[PDB]
């Protein structure tokens, strides 16, 4: 999966529910972009 | 989600956040500063010489290091607080997204603390007032200008009271009459017989 | 509950036939609840036209021996079987023993409310306010551009000397904070409530 | 809606309770309501109408604490931000009967509004005011320390609204700090204003 | 925008370009230092002799030097301004380079220090909370009474202040939902356009 590139960068935002091991995909990616 | 040593809440973000910051030590040296922190919340004091003197590892600026402790703090506590075990502790913060090496040695100091911690912790556990300690003097009235011939005891009590620890006690001194004695001594013993049916 | 020699001996007479007839035991005990309990200060009370064959020391005896019971049952919660305990040790009859419970029973409700009035407490606080600033300047220092709250809350309590409100400002971490711990406070009243 | 984000359980309580009310009972708790946001004791008067309707006071306290939440996040909304459409709109998801919707309506629109408005204008207050403010000025012809000074000084009292007050004299240098800093506010208040109406209002 | 020099502080500032510029580096770090510390006039009448100037001469160069770092950080001047305001001074590039770094290192730190000087509002502290609940008085032996005891610690003029009050827990559910409410503003679109356009 190709969500390590993105993820990467919601962490270096400084949104860093990226991290936790349990939330989907989905709520990682929209809402770190919200 | 939902976390126990959070009280049965989702983690602070602040929190989360500086779970990144310990991340930046070494496991190694992330468990000393734990000791040091956790001397503090013993009332031993703390050391923030060896603080900074060890988190030069990882080149910590003052705002890193205020933000380090702020968060070992806040962990130690409240996982204390709600009585959370090393063991959920570990796998909780792992969660979160502590390195396992991490969550390792920050539980291994928490289990070895963790009694002697809820016991200062109730000792600091909100108070209105203490009662310092107790001083008496009795009388005996032998005669007045009011009264030709009186004989009877009177009583005088000073009370140390405390609001606040590492303060001098306020004392409560007043005067009473044996009869008033006699009434407040067989009150303050029927509370007590109700206390002891609670603990 | 303990009941000195004083108020024994006053329920003793209480419960001869000789002494009350079974209608002065009526109006003596009626007397004694609406003296505890009315706020005229009735000091004909006791002048009832069948109430005046009584000795008048013996009388207002057993007025106060009554009224002290009734105090004592009221403040230790007695239910109706240790009333009835209690007067049937006094040999009362079982009339008299229904008598007591009847007028005890119809006042016990503004008797609990009466002692339970009886106190101090702290400062109650009863309500809040908050305004929201945007900070400008200062005559030393330009472009503060922080946001402030100022916070009031309202007490209402005069059992020691105190004034109404306590005004005080937060900073957004500094109420942030504040609101942490109240709400820390309401979800421990939650899991008292699973007891 | 202007009740926030998400429903306050007292606002929820009392819409449901609404539907057994009679609209004469309702009306009459409505005059209470707003009868208390302008700061009048209405205790008493609450108490005969709940024995009047035969509401328990669990029902009386749910219904009072619904109507009370309504009408402060409604009244605390400008004119431009709530309009009688829309109030009206949101009301009826809440399920409240229309017609009383209707008398909800006249309250916050109607010819009470005013009143009400000066109320709440005056809760923006948090430190004290300036309530009196009066001085004189004197010159010292001579002085234990000086056969002739002829120096001036203003004498001032000030009166807060706080109920406190204070007299102190001014030396003429401290005034003439105190003339310049008044003035320089002013300034400073008028340059404010017209970045507001010329960025915030569009 | 730009700083309205006064004509005595120009005449005070006009010593600057009279001496080497490694005396005026001198000059900022004792005028900085005194910002920090406190000032000490014992060093004017060292510098006097060191210079062959009155010690009026190298106060009022020091001092004026300090006013001069003080009006830009209160004013937090650009660079731009800083130079349009510093050249109707006449003295030379180097001069003025150096004051303009002397400027730009430390207008953090003396806006720490003039942030100090506001008007001096009381300040929440802390808060600390506890449920109790009441089970006996002396006038009535059994009841449930819960009640939250709360103690309000606040700041004003450096001093610490305590209080102690006590709500209800439905009143406590009314306290929540208000000061929520007050963090709710700073989200809505009104306070959003003040935070974007009032800079």
């Amino acid at each position: 999966v190709k969500l390590t590139e993105i993820l990467e960068l919601l962490v270096a935002a400084g949104y860093f529910r990226a991290r936790i091991k349990g939330l989907s995909p989905f709520d990682k990616v929209v809402g770190g972009m919200t | 989600m939902r976390f126990r040593f959070c009280g049965d809440l989702d983690c602070p973000d602040w929190v989360l956040a500086e779970i990144s910051t310990l991340a930046k030590m070494s496991s190694v040296k992330l468990r000393l500063l734990c000791s040091q922190v956790l001397k503090e919340l013993l009332g031993q004091g703390i050391d923030y010489e060896k603080i900074l003197k060890l988190t030069a590892d990882a080149k910590f600026e003052s705002g890193d290091v205020k933000a380090t402790v702020a968060v070992l703090s806040f962990i130690l506590s409240s996982a204390a607080k709600h009585s959370v075990d090393g063991e959920s502790l570990s796998s909780e913060l792992q969660q979160l997204g502590l390195p396992k090496e991490h969550a390792a040695s920050l539980c291994r100091c928490y289990e070895e603390k963790q009694s002697p911690l809820q016991k200062h912790l109730r000792v600091c556990s909100l108070r209105m007032n203490r009662l310092a300690g107790v001083g008496w003097r009795v009388d005996y009235t032998l005669s007045s200008s009011l009264l030709q011939s009186v004989e009877e005891p009177m009583v005088h009590l000073r009370l140390e009271v405390a609001a606040a620890p590492g303060t001098p006690a306020q004392p409560v001194a007043m005067s009473l009459s044996a009869d008033k004695f006699q009434v407040l001594l067989a009150e303050l013993k029927q509370a007590q017989t109700l206390m002891s049916s609670l603990g | 509950m303990e009941l000195s020699e004083s108020v024994q001996k006053g329920f003793q007479m209480l419960a001869d036939p000789r002494s009350f007839d079974s209608n002065a035991f009526t109006l003596l005990l009626r007397a004694a609840f609406q003296s505890l309990l009315d706020a005229q200060a009735d000091e004909a009370v006791l002048d009832h036209p069948d109430l005046k064959h009584i000795d008048p020391v013996v009388l207002k005896h057993c007025h106060a021996a009554a009224a002290t019971y009734i105090l004592e049952a009221g403040k230790h919660r007695a239910d109706k079987s240790t009333l009835s305990t209690y007067l049937e040790d006094c040999k009362f009859d079982r009339e008299r023993i229904e008598l007591f419970c009847t007028e005890y029973q119809n006042n016990k409700n503004s008797l609990e409310i009466l002692l339970g009035s009886i106190g101090r407490s702290l400062p109650h606080i009863t309500d809040v306010s908050w305004r929201l600033e945007y900070q400008i300047k200062t005559n030393q220092l330009h472009r503060m551009y922080r946001p402030a709250y100022l916070v009031t809350l309202s007490v209402q309590n005069t059992d020691s000397p105190s004034y109404p409100e306590i005004s005080f400002s937060c900073s957004m971490e500094q109420l942030q904070d504040l609101v942490g711990k109240l709400k820390d406070a309401s979800k421990s009243l939650e899991r008292a409530t699973q007891l | 809606s202007f009740l926030g984000a998400q429903l306050p359980p007292e606002v929820a309580a009392m819409a449901r309770l609404l539907g057994d009310l009679d609209r004469s009972t309702f009306r009459k708790l409505l005059k209470f309501v707003v009868s208390s946001l302008q700061g009048e004791d209405c205790r008493e008067a609450v108490q005969r109408l709940g024995v009047s309707a035969n509401l328990p006071e669990e029902q009386l306290g749910a219904l009072l604490a619904g109507m009370h939440t309504l009408l402060q996040q409604a009244l605390r909304l400008p004119p431009t931000s709530l309009k009688p459409d829309t109030f009206r709109d949101q009301l009826q998801e809440l399920c409240i009967p229309q017609d009383l919707v209707g008398d909800l309506a006249s309250v916050v629109f109607g010819s009470q509004r005013p009143l009400l408005d000066s109320v709440a204008q005056q809760q923006g207050a948090w430190l004290p005011h300036v309530a009196d403010f009066r001085w004189r000025v004197d010159v010292a012809i001579s002085t234990s320390a000086l056969a002739r000074s002829l120096q001036p000084s203003v004498l001032m009292q000030l009166k807060l609204s706080d109920g406190s007050a204070y007299r102190f004299e001014v030396p003429t240098a401290k005034f003439q700090e105190l003339r310049y800093s008044v003035a320089l506010v002013l300034k400073e208040m008028a340059d404010l204003e017209k970045r507001c109406e010329r960025r915030l209002q569009d | 925008m730009l700083l309205e020099l006064s004509e005595e502080h120009k005449e005070h500032l006009a010593f600057l370009p009279q001496v080497d510029s490694a005396v005026v580096a001198e000059f900022g770090r004792i005028a900085v230092e005194f910002l920090r510390r406190g000032a000490n006039p014992k060093i004017y009448e060292g510098a006097a002799r060191k210079l062959n100037v009155s010690s009026d001469t190298v106060q009022h160069g020091v001092e004026g030097l300090t006013y001069l770092l003080t009006e830009s950080s209160k004013l937090m001047i650009s660079e731009l301004d800083f130079q349009d305001s510093v050249f109707v001074l006449g003295f030379s590039e180097e001069l003025n380079k150096l004051l303009l770094q002397l400027y730009l290192d430390n207008r953090k730190e003396i806006r720490t220090i003039l942030s100090e000087l506001a008007p001096s509002l009381p300040s929440y502290h802390n808060l600390e909370w506890r449920l109790d609940v009441q089970l006996a008085s002396r006038s009535l032996r059994q009841q449930i009474k819960p009640a939250v005891t709360i103690k309000l610690h606040l700041n004003q003029n450096g001093d610490h202040n305590t209080k102690v009050l006590q709500t209800d827990p439905a009143t406590l559910l009314h306290l929540v939902q208000q000061l929520e409410q007050a963090l709710e503003e700073m989200k809505t679109n009104h306070c959003r356009r003040v935070v974007r356009n009032i800079k």
